[PDB]
């Protein structure tokens, strides 16, 4: 395909440490992590400009990220809260073009 | 000559945070392992003040190391050398033999015997109380400052939260190096507030002089200030 998120669905428990993993095959420098919620739209949590780099989006709090390699970008909830129940989307991009994954439904109890 | 800094001369963790920066970018440089290589020789150059080396570091098969000037490069060009240094990848520029890749600054010494580990002690001062010390070890008689700064920053990062994902245990501070002849110099431990996104090459370029010191005599001091 091109962008692969993993797992597609996940339940987890308050205080749990979750890693959503994202993989691209486009050789794109840039990778993004958004959450989708019916109030708001996509809101950007963290992104990354290359291996070793992470920068904060608009709603980075309670999350961290890691770009341990060109192809892989990981979103990490430290101590999960039910308010991080959401669908999470990963994207690679270049220039004005953004390639999204299929999403990751996460429920936190 | 370079005078010890005043409190208001140091970059502030809270400024980096409030200009939206991610301290973890700096954390990775010092948690992550160094590029190392014993008795290697450069295969090619890109510009004439760098040297490209074959190396194994995670998935990368070569490293461009940058020097402050051409003459520095020529000093190591084609000779048998040891490398020790801090790689970056974002903003790294390294064209193929025939773009992105692995880059660093300086880090070079001549490969000799040298052999026994030497221990160096690092005195840490926090909010003006000298309350801690820890040793680093290198087995090079002549050692680049980079190797020492890295190992010292590594320790403090693992053990004292010098750099965390989203901040630090501290607000500001610096690492001071004093040579046997009493000349000395320092490095602000934290990024410039404007340095967002974090551009690694503007933080690592202090290692570009490839400064080299005597491990037997070097004095190492770190000064930190909490909020």
């Amino acid at each position: 395909a091109a962008v692969t998120q993993s797992p597609r669905n996940k339940v987890a428990v308050t205080g749990e440490k979750v890693t959503l993993s994202c993989q691209q095959t486009n050789n794109h420098n840039n990778m993004y992590w958004y959450r989708q919620d019916t109030g708001h739209g996509l809101r950007l949590i963290h992104y990354s400009y290359g291996v070793g780099n992470t920068e904060k989006g608009d709603i980075p709090d309670g999350y961290e990220a890691s770009r341990p390699s060109h192809e892989q970008f990981s979103l990490i909830l430290v101590s999960a809260t039910p308010s991080q129940s959401s669908v999470y989307f990963c994207a690679s991009g270049v220039g004005g073009t953004l390639y999204f994954g299929a999403g990751t439904r996460l429920s936190v109890l | 000559a370079q005078p010890d800094p005043k409190l208001d001369e140091l970059n502030k963790v809270s400024d980096y945070k409030s200009n939206k920066g991610t301290m973890g970018n700096v954390m990775n440089l010092y948690m992550s392992p160094p590029v190392e290589g014993r008795g290697v020789i450069n295969s090619r150059q890109f510009l004439s003040h760098d040297l490209i080396f074959p190396i194994e570091y995670k998935s990368y098969n070569e490293v461009k190391t940058e020097l402050e000037n051409t003459e520095l490069a020529n000093n190591y060009k084609g000779k048998k050398v040891d490398i020790f240094g801090v790689p970056y990848f974002y903003t790294c520029i390294i064209p193929k033999s025939e773009f992105g890749g692995c880059c660093m600054y300086g880090g070079l010494t001549f490969n000799s015997s040298e052999n026994r580990d030497k221990l160096i002690t690092v005195q840490v001062t926090i909010d003006n109380r000298q309350s801690l010390g820890f040793t680093i070890t290198t087995n090079k008689n002549m050692v680049t400052i980079q190797e020492l700064d890295y190992k010292a920053r590594h320790w403090l990062t693992k053990e004292k939260k010098l750099y965390e994902f989203d901040g630090s245990a501290f607000e500001s501070g610096y690492i001071k190096f004093t040579e046997k002849n009493n000349t000395s110099f320092w490095f602000d431990l934290f990024p410039k507030k404007e340095l967002v996104p974090f551009v690694p090459y503007k933080f690592l370029n202090i290692y570009g002089d490839n400064k080299v010191v005597d491990s037997k005599s070097i004095k190492m001091e770190v000064f930190l200030n909490t909020h």
